[PDB]
């Protein structure tokens, strides 16, 4: 979160928190009412955000679901959508934490080692998160879509 | 608050006069009926969670789209299924308030006044609540004049939604 | 190293579920006190040297640990104290902002009582210094903020015991 | 973990900075302090610094208190710069040998 | 934080290299020097090149320049490649 | 560069006069009309690779004979040069909207074009099939504003009138 | 109630002065803005139902204590009166946007609104949160193209934000 | 703020009143 | 400022700025209108904020102005108030920069070396800034006094 | 009927005065906008059957229970389907009347006055008619200020339904 790494920043520097750090912990907690509303929208839209998320993913990447693709059959396609439910969950954590620190140490650190070791095309799962982003930002206003989309594209950046 | 007690006071006070026997007879009829009304208020209270959880399921079996469609107005997530059972317990709690008071006064102010502005704004359909109130009428398990006092305030709510 | 939001996200994540009403219920409780903690951490940063000067003079200034033979006699040993008390007043400030005492045992408590026994530092006088330091901290930040900052002081005193 | 310091592998592979510069910047990095600074105590951080930036353990007690007080006052950026700028680093490793 | 907290003589941390570098300083030099080891003949370690040219930061140039002469080095040329001069704010 | 400035400082320089009120008034028109013609310089710049893609294949959908051997678009390299040239003519129209006149077209694309298209045996009617497709793909309040579609089209069919 | 043109005349008449040439040109450029002002008013009234019902839905998510039993917006009539006040404030702000002057907004919408909410016990700091949620929901809907030609509307959207801020400090 | 109560904002009668004949608004 | 060290933070980490960093640069620039008003109050109140600042400083520390004090006589007392005019100026910089970064590298880094080398009691100059803080926060509302006072006490902390 | 012409007459006849230049400009602005509005009404008329068949099918795709559930309110039978393509043609015809007249007058007198009373009585949902109107806003094929005039009266009816 912004609270924990604004601390560990000033922790390492042998000092307390500046006004630049304490006027933002202050600014973040007054932002906390609006963050829970945004995460509350994505919380009970996972049925439509994930299922329509895998909608565009297969239309854009039919190789991964075609015979020979990693997510082929009734089995892998279920797990094919399971990971999108994971990453959609971590974005709800990042929105409430005000940072990608929850998304950092979960689903991002060493993610290329996992998916390379699973045989999954890491570029394909990046395409899946982008398809979820258009569904997510279509569910919110412009002021919110600059945030909810904002955490997806960070996940897109670290996932390639 | 439409009570039989307060409709008598407002009738005598429209013309600036004391309570005559026109008014003491009107509040006599509250007290003769209050025996059957107060036994229905205990029976609907004691079986409330059986009726609320049963009538919430009655809407999902008649309208299955309310558990499948995406949107904040439908009960597809756990948030919408919790706000659905909150509303059914609002309708059942108003009915027991009317049986305690005697008239259709608590659910006029707390439930009916302003309701169709809410269902139009938040895209809620009043046929869902008629189906839920139809379940409570068929399943409170009462009989006699205890059932007739309870069914009257249930049918008063169905006519406001329709 | 988790704050109140990190601990709430961890417990809600460790079961693989979303942030339900109970998880957000505590998060709203933390955001309500967000305004109180910054002002508490504000004045403590200002009066850091004054608070430590008040605690040592009120608890262990003239006791015979201060005199020859006591545990605090030489100037290197005295100077280590106010250096040492600065961490307790500083890390307690971090716990007061993060709303979770995980940083204390992560960075202060572990190997601490095992270290003072090595040096021969009196744990009894140490806790009373922190208790006196907790008493002056309630003076500055107020009652409830002192209740918050005080809630992490005795956490240090408990584990250091 | 797929970590990357592309800027530092840049400035060392070209020779713009020494290995000692590349090692010091690695020490003041945030992927380091998240690894070997945050989960530990300033006491334990001092010994874990010697295993990394000096290839040996602490030797005496006064060698602790000199380097604990530095970390006590300047944190990670003050400690690792006080090891990389010592003579014992330069005698074993100056600018080219990891 | 920075190296000028109030430390001088008679202070608890040992008297050492005190640089006039601000908080997270972003100035760095480009130095050039030879530094013969003067210790290989009783240690017998492998040999490394002593003529180096590298970018040292402003935060630790003084310590390095103070140390390069400690072991008999000679500084052939130094410059301030990155950073301003007489700049009150902005060295961070 | 035939523009609104370089006619009032080319005719005054040949006359030997200072820029009088007749020539300062002409650049007052360069403030009102240029609010629209830079909007058609900005929409054409941000969407240039899709306009030429939608326009350059109408050269080959209309004239399918170009991919025959011996003709102009016979192999891979000659097809890429044919899409390159419509990118050139769409670039000078972006240069002509931002100049203010037909300056970059009359000097850089038009002058000498009838001598290279006859020497290299390029059909010049195939060029105007691509530009007149772009004029009729133009929806006037959807692509740009109403006035910016006037300015963008009036350099487009000027280029058609140059090639035919 | 007087618009932006009559505000200039009302100040000149108390001086007994004609309007000078630097004042007519400041009014001829208000006419030149013109169509851009009517595009803003068209966009905040065509979506006027969606501005209120989304900002209300986002206000009880952040403050769930308003719709608990004992909260100020728990019943059918108290919820409908909450959505009613937001439509009135949004109505009079769009009157001040088409006028160019906040005169109609504080003549007959904001006079005594602060003392009304103190009498009822309505938390006026939470009413100000709802005005600010309607502000950026309509600021973001003013500067999107979607059928308008491309241009600069930056001074008019800053003017529309000022009416929402005036209504939000005149309520608490 | 606004005008005082009742005053139509912009039609005040004390705009360019002389100071010698100005009367303080109650 | 908050803009320059939110950059150099993300600069060192080889990454761009997170939403936590870009929703605060955003939040700071919308705060910029209110910051200039606050600094505008202290700008042309330096006559009272400094002169009343040295008012309470001498009443609380008569030693420094008494014969033998560092600021003794007509000369040193003028310079005695000159430093308060300096530190009052740096607080106006910190308010507009949204951080003590201007106050950090001016008047704070190595300040103990200067005042120890000038013979000035560093605790005495800390008392002077505290007296200025009560005058400054008395000139502003409660929402502002939590900022203008907020930068003084940081200067109090680093000055001892 | 609300019109830029008749609202100028009614605001002068209420004050009891002759038509000044306050009123001659409000009807001058009706004549400037009339060219965009009359091309928007000629195009919505000539493509009405495409827009009527398409918008009714666009409601059966979003809400498929309306072609499933028994009862008189739903478009299950061929009679309830015919009474739905008649309702879409009423909403579309009032939009072309408002473009011709120049204001929100014909759909006030004929459609939206009494609209919430005939929806609640015959148990029709206003969300059915919103999705039928979002289709016409996305499929009329108009451009520029011609589409600005058409979408202004479509968006007006969506605000009364919601
Ligand atoms: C055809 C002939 C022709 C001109 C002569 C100019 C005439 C001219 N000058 C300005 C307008 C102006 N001119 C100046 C210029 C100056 N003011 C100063 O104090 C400086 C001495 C000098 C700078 C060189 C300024 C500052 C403005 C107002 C700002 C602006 O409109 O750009 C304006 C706009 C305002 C107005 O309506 O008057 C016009 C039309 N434009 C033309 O089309
Ligand atoms: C800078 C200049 C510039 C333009 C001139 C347009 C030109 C243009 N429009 C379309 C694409 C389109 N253009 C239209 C518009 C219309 N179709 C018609 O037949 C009607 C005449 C008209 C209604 C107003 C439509 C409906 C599409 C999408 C479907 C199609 O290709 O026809 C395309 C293909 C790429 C795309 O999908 O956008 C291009 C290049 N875009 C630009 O960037
Ligand atoms: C400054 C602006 C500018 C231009 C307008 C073009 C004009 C142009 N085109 C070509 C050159 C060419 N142009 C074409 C184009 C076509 N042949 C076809 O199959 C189609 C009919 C048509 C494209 C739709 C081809 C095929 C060549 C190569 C001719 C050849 O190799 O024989 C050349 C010769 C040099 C070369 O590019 O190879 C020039 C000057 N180039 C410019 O720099
Ligand atoms: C009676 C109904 C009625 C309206 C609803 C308005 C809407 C409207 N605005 C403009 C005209 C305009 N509208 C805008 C507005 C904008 N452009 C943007 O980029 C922003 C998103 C937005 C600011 C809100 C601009 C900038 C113009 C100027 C046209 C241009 O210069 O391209 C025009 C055409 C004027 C013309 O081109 O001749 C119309 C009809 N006017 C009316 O008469
Ligand atoms: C014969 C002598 C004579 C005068 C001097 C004035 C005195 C005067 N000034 C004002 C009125 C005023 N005077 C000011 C004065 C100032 N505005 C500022 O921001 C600065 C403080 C200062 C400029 C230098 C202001 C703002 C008003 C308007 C008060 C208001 O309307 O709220 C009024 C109230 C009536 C009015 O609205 O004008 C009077 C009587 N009138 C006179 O008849
Ligand atoms: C919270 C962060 C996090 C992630 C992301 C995660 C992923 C993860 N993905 C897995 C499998 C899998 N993942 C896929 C995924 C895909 N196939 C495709 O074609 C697509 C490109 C892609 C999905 C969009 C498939 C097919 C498997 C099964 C592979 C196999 O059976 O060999 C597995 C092994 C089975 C399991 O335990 O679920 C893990 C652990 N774990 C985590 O903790
Ligand atoms: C005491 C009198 C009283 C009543 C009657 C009342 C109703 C009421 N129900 C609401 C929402 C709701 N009601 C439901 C209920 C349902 N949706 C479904 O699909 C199910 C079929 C159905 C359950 C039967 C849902 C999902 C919402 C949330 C709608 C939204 O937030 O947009 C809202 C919107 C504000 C809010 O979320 O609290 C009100 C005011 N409130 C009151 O105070
Ligand atoms: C951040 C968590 C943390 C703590 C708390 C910590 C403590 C710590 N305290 C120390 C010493 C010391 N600590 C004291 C403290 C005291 N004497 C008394 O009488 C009092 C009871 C007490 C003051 C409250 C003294 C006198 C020494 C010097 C001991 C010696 O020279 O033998 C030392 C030895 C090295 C040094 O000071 O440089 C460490 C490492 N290290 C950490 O990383
Ligand atoms: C942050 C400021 C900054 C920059 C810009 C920078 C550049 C830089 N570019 C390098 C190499 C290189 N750069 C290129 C680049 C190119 N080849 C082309 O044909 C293109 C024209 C161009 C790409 C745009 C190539 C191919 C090398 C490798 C050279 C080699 O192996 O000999 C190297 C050598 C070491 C390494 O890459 O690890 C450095 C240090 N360092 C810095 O600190
Ligand atoms: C042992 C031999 C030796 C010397 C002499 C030496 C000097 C030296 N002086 C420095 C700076 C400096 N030196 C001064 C000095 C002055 N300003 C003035 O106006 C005066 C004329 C002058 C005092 C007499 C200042 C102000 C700086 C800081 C410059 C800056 O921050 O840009 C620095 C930069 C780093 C630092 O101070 O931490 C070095 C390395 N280093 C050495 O190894
Ligand atoms: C000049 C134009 C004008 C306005 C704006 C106006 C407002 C006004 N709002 C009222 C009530 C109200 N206003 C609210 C509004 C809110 N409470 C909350 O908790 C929310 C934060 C907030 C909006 C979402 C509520 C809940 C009531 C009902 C109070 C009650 O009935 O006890 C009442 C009391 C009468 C009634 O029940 O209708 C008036 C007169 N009156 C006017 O004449
Ligand atoms: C912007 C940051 C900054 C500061 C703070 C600063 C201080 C500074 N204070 C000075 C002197 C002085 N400062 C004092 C100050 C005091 N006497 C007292 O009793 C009080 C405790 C205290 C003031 C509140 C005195 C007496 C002198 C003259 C000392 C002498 O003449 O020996 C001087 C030498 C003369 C001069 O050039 O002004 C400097 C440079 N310079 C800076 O750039
Ligand atoms: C000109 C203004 C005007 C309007 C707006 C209007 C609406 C209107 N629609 C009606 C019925 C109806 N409306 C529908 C329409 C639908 N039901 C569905 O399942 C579909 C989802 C949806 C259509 C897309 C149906 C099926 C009925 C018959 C209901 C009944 O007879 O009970 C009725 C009942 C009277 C009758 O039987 O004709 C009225 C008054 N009438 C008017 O004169």
């Amino acid at each position: 979160s912004i609270v924990t790494k604004s601390i560990v920043n000033a922790d390492a520097e042998a000092r307390y928190l500046s006004p630049g750090e304490l006027d933002r912990i202050k600014s973040f907690v007054l932002s906390g009412q609006r963050r829970l509303r945004i995460a509350q929208t994505l919380t009970e839209n996972r049925e439509r955000i994930v299922k329509q998320g895998g909608q565009q993913l297969f239309q854009r990447r039919p190789d991964v679901v075609s015979p020979g693709g990693n997510a082929y059959g009734e089995e892998m396609t279920a797990t094919c959508l399971r990971d999108l439910d994971y990453y959609l969950r971590l974005v709800t954590y990042g929105i409430i934490a005000g940072d990608v620190t929850p998304i950092e140490e979960i689903g991002l650190v060493g993610v290329k080692e996992m998916y390379s070791a699973l045989g999954t095309p890491i570029s394909g799962v990046a395409e899946g998160i982008r398809c979820m982003k258009d569904v997510a930002c279509s569910l919110l206003s412009g002021e919110d879509a600059a945030e909810v989309g904002f955490y997806f594209d960070y996940t897109l950046a670290a996932m390639q | 608050m439409k009570t039989p007690i307060t409709e008598a006071i407002a009738t005598a006070d429209n013309q600036g006069r004391f309570l005559s026997n026109t008014e003491l007879q009107a509040v006599n009829g509250r007290y003769q009926r209050a025996t059957a009304s107060l036994t229905a208020a205990k029976a609907l209270t004691g079986s409330a969670q059986r009726l609320i959880t049963g009538a919430a399921q009655a809407v999902y079996n008649k309208f299955p789209y309310t558990t499948q469609m995406p949107g904040p107005a439908y009960a597809s997530s756990a948030i919408g299924k919790a706000k659905c059972a909150r509303d059914i317990g609002y309708y059942l709690r108003m009915v027991t308030y009317c049986l305690v008071v005697g008239g259709t006064g608590p659910m006029d102010e707390y439930l009916v006044a302003g309701l169709e502005e809410i269902n139009r704004s938040f895209d809620l359909s009043p046929s869902w609540y008629i189906e839920a109130l139809q379940y409570i009428k068929n399943s409170h398990g009462l009989s006699g004049q205890v059932a007739n006092e309870a069914n009257a305030y249930i049918d008063y709510a169905i006519n406001t939604l329709s | 190293m988790q704050d109140a939001i990190t601990s709430v996200i961890n417990a809600a994540d460790v079961q693989g579920k979303y942030l339900d009403a109970n998880s957000v219920e505590k998060l709203r409780g933390y955001f309500q006190t967000g305004e109180l903690r910054v002002r508490a951490a504000a004045t403590i940063a200002a009066n850091a040297a004054t608070i430590i000067k008040e605690a040592v003079a009120k608890s262990l200034l003239y006791s015979d640990i201060t005199r020859p033979g006591g545990n605090m006699y030489t100037t290197r040993r005295y100077a280590a104290c106010i250096r040492d008390l600065d961490y307790y007043l500083r890390y307690a400030t971090y716990g007061m902002l993060a709303g979770d005492p995980s940083i204390l045992d992560e960075r202060v408590l572990n190997g601490l009582k095992e270290t003072y026994n090595s040096l021969g530092v009196p744990i009894g006088a140490t806790i009373q210094a922190i208790q006196a330091m907790k008493e002056v901290t309630g003076s500055l930040v107020g009652s409830d903020a002192g209740k918050e900052m005080g809630l992490y002081f005795d956490y240090i005193c408990s584990g250091l015991s | 973990y797929g970590f990357s310091f592309s800027v530092l592998e840049s400035q060392v592979k070209n020779g713009q900075i020494s290995i000692k510069e590349f090692v010091r910047s690695l020490g003041k990095s945030s992927v380091y302090q998240k690894q070997f600074y945050q989960p530990y105590v300033n006491s334990r951080v001092v010994e874990l610094a010697f295993r990394h930036f000096l290839g040996r353990n602490l030797s005496s007690l006064a060698e602790f208190q000199k380097f604990f007080a530095i970390l006590s006052k300047k944190g990670l950026t003050g400690l690792v710069d006080s090891l990389i700028n010592s003579r014992e680093y330069s005698d074993y490793f100056n600018e080219e040998t990891v | 934080a920075y190296d000028m907290d109030g430390t001088g003589a008679g202070s608890l941390e040992p008297r050492g290299i005190k640089s006039s570098a601000v908080e997270k300083d972003s100035r760095c030099f480009k130095v050039t020097f030879v530094l013969p080891s003067q210790s290989r003949l009783y240690t017998f370690r492998e040999l490394q090149n002593v003529y180096t040219t590298k970018m040292v930061p402003f935060s630790s140039w003084y310590a390095e320049q103070q140390r390069i002469q400690k072991m008999g080095g000679k500084i052939l040329k130094v410059e301030l490649v990155a950073g301003g001069q007489m700049r009150s704010v902005g060295n961070q | 560069m035939k523009s609104v400035i370089t006619t009032v400082v080319s005719a005054a320089d040949a006359a030997g006069r200072f820029p009088s009120n007749s020539d300062l008034e002409s650049i007052q028109g360069n403030i009102q009309r240029s609010a629209a013609r830079l909007e058609a310089a900005e929409k054409l710049a941000g969407n240039h690779e899709a306009v030429v893609k939608e326009a350059g294949d109408a050269c080959f959908a209309k004239y399918a004979y170009l991919k025959n051997p011996g003709e102009a678009g016979e192999n891979q390299e000659k097809i890429n040069k044919c899409y390159r040239d419509v990118d050139h003519y769409m670039r000078l129209v972006n240069y002509c909207l931002v100049v203010g006149g037909t300056g970059p077209l009359d000097e850089w694309g038009i002058a000498g074009a009838r001598e290279v298209y006859r020497t290299l045996n390029l059909p010049t009617s195939a060029y105007v099939a691509s530009i007149a497709y772009t004029r009729d793909r133009l929806c006037v309040p959807r692509d740009m504003s109403a006035q910016a579609g006037v300015e963008f089209s009036a350099y487009l069919d000027y280029l058609i009138n140059a090639l035919s | 109630m007087l618009d932006a043109f009559a505000k200039v005349v009302a100040q000149a008449d108390a001086r007994g002065e004609f309007l000078s040439n630097t004042q007519i040109d400041a009014l001829s450029k208000m006419v030149k803005e013109g169509n851009q002002r009517l595009d803003i008013v068209n966009k905040v009234t065509s979506n006027a139902s969606a501005i209120v019902t989304n900002s209300a839905r986002a206000l009880f998510a952040e403050q769930p204590q308003l719709i608990q039993p004992g909260g100020n917006a728990y019943t059918s009539r108290r919820m409908a009166a909450c959505l009613r006040d937001m439509e009135i404030v949004l109505r009079y702000v769009s009157y001040a946007m088409i006028a160019g002057d906040s005169s109609v907004l504080d003549d007959r919408c904001l006079n005594g609104l602060r003392e009304t909410y103190q009498a009822l016990g309505t938390p006026g700091s939470s009413v100000a949160v709802a005005i600010q949620k309607m502000k950026d929901a309509s600021v973001a809907l003013a500067n999107d193209t979607t059928g308008t030609p491309i241009g600069d509307c930056s001074s008019l959207v800053a003017e529309l934000a000022g009416y929402f801020d005036r209504a939000a400090v005149s309520v608490v | 703020q606004l005008a005082p109560p009742g005053i139509p904002p912009g039609e005040d009668a004390r705009n360019n009143q002389s100071l010698r004949q100005y009367v303080a608004r109650p």
